[PDB]
This record gives C-alpha cells, sequence and structure tokens, in this order.
RNA sequence: AGCUUUGCGCAGUGGCAGUAUCGUAGCCAAUGAGGUUUAUCCGAGGCGCGAUUUGCUAAUUGAAAACUUCCCAAUAGCCGUGACGACUAGUCGGCAUUGGCAAUUUUUGACAGUCUCGAGACUGG
C-alpha cells in the first residue's frame, strides 16, 4: 500500500495514459491536459533511483463527462514525442480485491 | 495487405533461405572479408548479407549471445559443485 | 504420434489422470424410409 | 452443476423481475386508462 | 479441474481436427484408438 | 483385475504397471546431473527456466498481472493433481 | 368495463446471422422498380460501389504484455567430554559442544487379514 494514491481522489475519475516517451513529459502532460478544463492534478510514474520515466501516467479529472470528451478527443495525440494510448484506471487495492475474491466464490 | 507488404511477405521465404545456406555462405571464402561483428552477439558476417543480418539479430535478439555463456557457465559450475570433493576441489569462484 | 489405445496400453485408461472417449461416428445418421408408389426419402435424424 | 446455473437462474429472475418491473411503471395505474379512454371517446365538438 | 488431459478417439479421422481445435489446451493428449468401442448400442437402448 | 493382495507386493507392482506409474585419473563415473529447479523442487521447462535465467538475467522479472497468471496456474496444478459424479449420481432427485 | 385489430417504441424467452444484415452521399423508382407463371396481368424498391461498435475473460510468444527483485552472515532429547558450582575418588544441578543414538526392557514398530454373539476364535501352508 504505497502513500501516494491518495493525491488525487474527491472521487473524481482517473485516465490512464500510457506508451509516454521517458526522455520528456513531467510536466507536458498536465499541459496538455490543463486546457480542459482547469487547475488539476496530472502525474507521470519516473521511478526512483533512476529518474527515469516507467511510461504511463495518472491525469484526474474533475467530470465523467468532461473524461469522455478528453478521451475521445486526446487518444492517439502527440504529446512530446510518442502518441498516447488511453484507458480507465485500475486501481485494484485491498478493500476491492478482497471483495472480488468474497464475488468469486459466489 | 500493401504492394510493399506483400512484397515483404514474399521475401520471407528468402529470408529463411538465406538463413539456412548461412554457414557455408557467410563464411570467409565466399565473401572475402570486413569481417562485421553482429552486435551483442559472436557471429561475424562476412559480407553484407542484410536478409541474414536480420535473421541473425533475430535469432540472437534480446542478449542469447549472453545468456547461452551465462547458463552454461551457471551449468558448469553447478556440476563442480555436485564434484566438489571427489576432484579435491576447495571451492569454485564465477569470476567477475 | 502417441500410442493408439491398444488392448495392452488401456490399462492407463483408469489412474488419477482423467480420460475422455469421443465416439463420433453416431453423429450424422439418417433413415432411409420407402413408399413403395412414388418415390424414396432419406430422413437425417438426430445423433449424438 | 446445479449451483451455476442457481445463480444464473437467479440472475434471469433478476432480468424477468426487471423486465415486469419496467412493465410495472407504465402501467396506465387505475385511472390513467380512465383519463385516456376520456380524451378518445370526449372528441373536440 | 474436470476438464481431460488425455482424449481417446475411436474413429481416426478426427485426431487431426482435435489438435487444431485444443490449442488453447496444449495440456491434454489427443491419441487414437486400436480398440474401437461400440457406442451405437447406446443407440440401440430404448432410453438413450 | 488385480488386487491389491493381502500378504503380497508384486500384485501392486503388476497393478502400477498396468496403469502405466512406471596423467593416472581417478577412475570412476561422474553422473554429472544438470538440472532445473524452482525453488519449490519442481523440476523446470526449459522454457521458464530460460524465463528464470533471462528474468535474474536482465534483473527484472514480470509484472504484477503475468505473475497472478502464472501462480495461478500453479495452484491450477497443485488443486488438479492432489484429486462431480457423485453430484450427477444425486441429481439423477428425479 | 372487458375483449380485440393495426402501426410504432421498450424490454424478455427463443431462433437466425456472409445467397445474412445494412450504408449509399452515385443514378433510377409508384409521373412505375422489376417481371419467362396467368400479360388489357402482376406492383416494390432496383443497379452498381462500399461495409460489417463496446465490455469481460482465457491462452500464447516475448526478458519485459504496462495501474504508481536477488544474494551473504548470524539469531529465533539422551549418552560422553570441559569448566563452574554444590554435597560427601564418589554423587547431584545447570550451562557448553569438538563422537554416537534401527539388534530382546522402551523412540525406528508382532503386525496384517478373517469369522462369531462390549467379548472371544482362525490364518499368515
Amino acid at each position: 500500500e504505497d502513500p501516494s494514491l491518495l493525491e488525487w481522489d474527491a472521487d473524481d475519475f482517473r485516465i490512464f495514459c500510457g506508451d509516454l516517451g521517458n526522455e520528456v513529459n513531467d510536466d507536458i502532460l498536465a499541459r496538455a491536459f490543463s486546457r480542459f478544463p482547469s487547475f488539476l492534478k496530472a502525474k507521470v510514474i519516473r521511478d526512483k533511483r533512476t529518474g527515469k520515466t516507467k511510461g504511463y501516467g495518472f491525469v484526474s479529472f474533475k467530470d465523467p463527462s468532461d473524461y469522455v470528451r478528453a478521451m475521445r478527443e486526446m487518444n492517439g495525440k502527440y504529446v512530446g514525442s510518442r502518441p498516447i494510448k488511453l484507458r480507465k484506471s485500475m486501481w485494484k487495492d485491498r478493500n476491492l480485491d478482497v471483495v472480488r475474491k468474497k464475488q468469486k466464490e459466489k | 495487405l500493401t504492394n510493399a507488404q506483400r512484397s515483404g511477405l514474399n521475401q520471407i521465404p528468402n529470408r529463411r533461405f538465406t538463413l539456412w545456406w548461412s554457414p557455408t555462405i557467410n563464411r570467409a571464402n565466399v565473401y572475402v572479408g570486413f569481417q562485421v561483428q553482429l552486435d551483442l552477439t559472436g557471429i561475424f558476417m562476412h559480407g553484407k548479407i542484410p536478409t541474414l543480418k536480420i535473421s541473425l539479430i533475430q535469432i540472437f535478439r534480446a542478449h542469447l549471445w549472453q545468456k547461452i555463456h551465462e547458463s552454461i557457465v551457471m551449468d558448469l559450475c553447478q556440476v563442480f559443485d555436485q564434484e566438489l570433493d571427489a576432484l579435491e576441489i576447495e571451492t569454485v569462484q564465477k569470476e567477475t | 504420434t502417441e500410442p493408439y489405445l491398444s488392448s495392452q496400453n488401456y490399462g492407463e485408461l483408469f489412474s488419477n489422470q482423467i480420460i475422455w472417449f469421443v465416439d463420433d461416428t453416431n453423429v450424422y445418421r439418417v433413415t432411409i424410409h420407402k413408399t413403395f408408389e412414388g418415390n424414396l426419402t432419406t430422413k437425417p435424424i438426430n445423433g449424438a | 452443476p446445479t449451483k451455476v446455473e442457481a445463480h444464473v437462474r437467479a440472475q434471469m429472475a433478476k432480468r424477468q423481475k426487471a423486465h415486469e418491473e419496467a412493465n410495472a411503471a407504465r402501467k396506465l395505474t387505475a385511472e390513467q386508462r380512465k383519463v385516456k379512454k376520456i380524451k378518445k371517446l370526449k372528441e373536440d365538438i | 479441474e474436470e476438464q481431460p488431459k488425455q482424449i481417446i478417439v475411436t474413429r481416426k479421422g478426427m485426431l487431426d481436427p482435435l489438435e487444431v481445435h485444443l490449442l488453447d489446451f496444449p495440456n491434454i493428449v489427443i491419441k487414437g484408438s486400436e480398440l474401437q468401442l461400440p457406442f451405437q448400442a447406446c443407440l440401440k437402448v430404448e432410453k438413450f | 483385475e488385480e488386487p491389491i493382495v493381502n500378504r503380497g507386493l508384486a500384485a501392486a507392482l503388476l497393478l502400477c504397471q498396468n496403469k502405466g506409474l512406471l596423467k593416472e585419473k581417478d577412475g570412476y563415473k561422474p553422473d554429472v546431473k544438470i538440472e532445473y529447479v524452482d525453488e519449490t523442487g519442481r523440476k523446470l521447462t526449459p522454457k521458464e527456466a530460460f524465463r528464470q535465467l533471462s528474468h535474474r538475467f536482465h534483473g527484472k522479472g514480470s509484472g504484477k498481472m503475468k505473475t497472478e497468471r502464472r501462480m495461478k496456474k500453479l495452484d491450477e496444478e497443485a488443486l488438479l493433481k492432489k484429486m462431480l459424479g457423485t453430484v450427477a449420481l444425486l441429481q439423477e432427485q428425479k
């Protein structure tokens, strides 16, 4: 249980962008998504002891109406130097895969 | 598929032909040497045979030469640890 | 090609490894029914 | 074999029950039939 | 747990399509049979 | 058809065989066994022995999802090989 | 008030799905498409071109199939022996580790099968 997932959630929806260029995009992704709609929090997973980007990034949007238009418009859109690929966030943490294992046997 | 993709799909059997006859085409008698060693692989390629370069790189992709040497070294030290005392060996040392 | 199930290899049918037999001969079967004046029918029937 | 299609039996009971729910609302309850029979029979004289 | 890992075809013209249709299960063994078993006798009993 | 006969072993062999469950050098025989195993002791397939070698070579193992599939696959083998007919007989209630 | 018809919409059971289902922005079409049957009769789409979303799960290759690891060192019964100690060369208690622990009194198995109404009998050829 990493103590960093708790900086986006306000029951808001997270888009998962991957296939991103590891030489850049630390705040380029925020720059690109900031036009729709306002100030938000968008991270990029750059792993420690290396400073290298692991690819994927999480942009947390205020609305699931905002989300559909953002996803449809910026799918494959040239961002830094690799076309971003967009999916929905998993967040399969403990309190949901316990429920999933309880739903397995039922 | 596109005309270029149909071209490449018909050059695939030339790739398997070149890879098949590689030990007698990629020798030094056949192409006088400008011996370019293949990258991260111990193969020398006498003559620029680019089809053979692609096939032998795709065989030895993902550092297979070093993995083969590492597996053979570690399996041989497994043999020498299995047969330590009955050859009068103190220990083995996997050299750096 | 695996050793076909002979009468000296069928003893391996009954160990812990679960084995199935698939007999597909009776899948497609017909009945050939005559009336004398007119013609002759063949009815495809169900199989297993 | 009874357990899995017992689950899906409860789920198809849920499905047929939801069909009967969507027929249960939007039903012309007891007097919406009466006002629609009235607006059928009472013309615009 | 109930899937087999050994399947025996009575009629020899079925193990070659069974090789194709069971590439999702490479763990299973598709052998032919030298002994054929009369499962048309199952058709002959009135219940089946 | 062979019973494991009380006071007898050889009928169990005829059962299991039926079921198919069977310089001045030193001067010696070095029985080299070259064997690939995981930590559990299982004899390892050469594809996955190379996979263990290459995980240790590259220093980067599998992801989380492929380890979930692989681990659940190994306990699928464990749950399968440690063993609905009685349930079918009880349902055949009609 | 009940029954009921037709068209449309919704959902549900089932069936079908490459001689199936459609799009057509190009043209033609009830001011008639298309007609060998019945033609002073029938009456609906036709020709071309072009197609046939989404979620979940499995399996494979691949080093890696994308949601924020390996390795080293050490710690976690009894008979002898060495000291320390206690009590009279002997005895006892605890501690420690430098050999051993399948041959009748124990911890490396006289057990296993059978039969009769909690109790006995038979066999191991």
